[PDB]
């Protein structure tokens, strides 16, 4: 309701997380979750 | 610099990953009251790792 900015809010994917070998945070990368319509706007392709 | 310990069966390991040391005011500094090494000297640990 206040300041949406459409940031990641609760983690449910995962319960609980222990014996941690490897951390990181990347560069901040900007994200609008605001319905759209028409065609699709945007590509992303990763390969890892 | 930490102010307390552990038991010495109590001993906690300090993971550290993606990081960078610098063993020399460890040791070429003689800031502690001694040091042992094993194996490898303590100027060799800055080339080493």
């Amino acid at each position: 309701k206040n300041n949406k900015s459409w940031m990641e809010s609760e983690f449910r994917v995962y319960s609980s997380a222990n014996n941690c070998t490897f951390e990181y945070v990347s560069q901040p990368f900007l994200m609008d979750l605001e319905g759209k319509q028409g065609n699709f706007k945007n590509l992303r392709e990763f390969v890892f | 610099n930490a102010t307390r310990f552990a038991s010495v069966y109590a001993w906690n390991r300090k993971r550290i990953s993606n990081c960078v040391a610098d063993y020399s005011v460890l040791y070429n500094s003689a800031s502690f009251s001694t040091f042992k090494c094993y194996g490898v000297s303590p100027t060799k640990l800055n080339d080493l790792c």
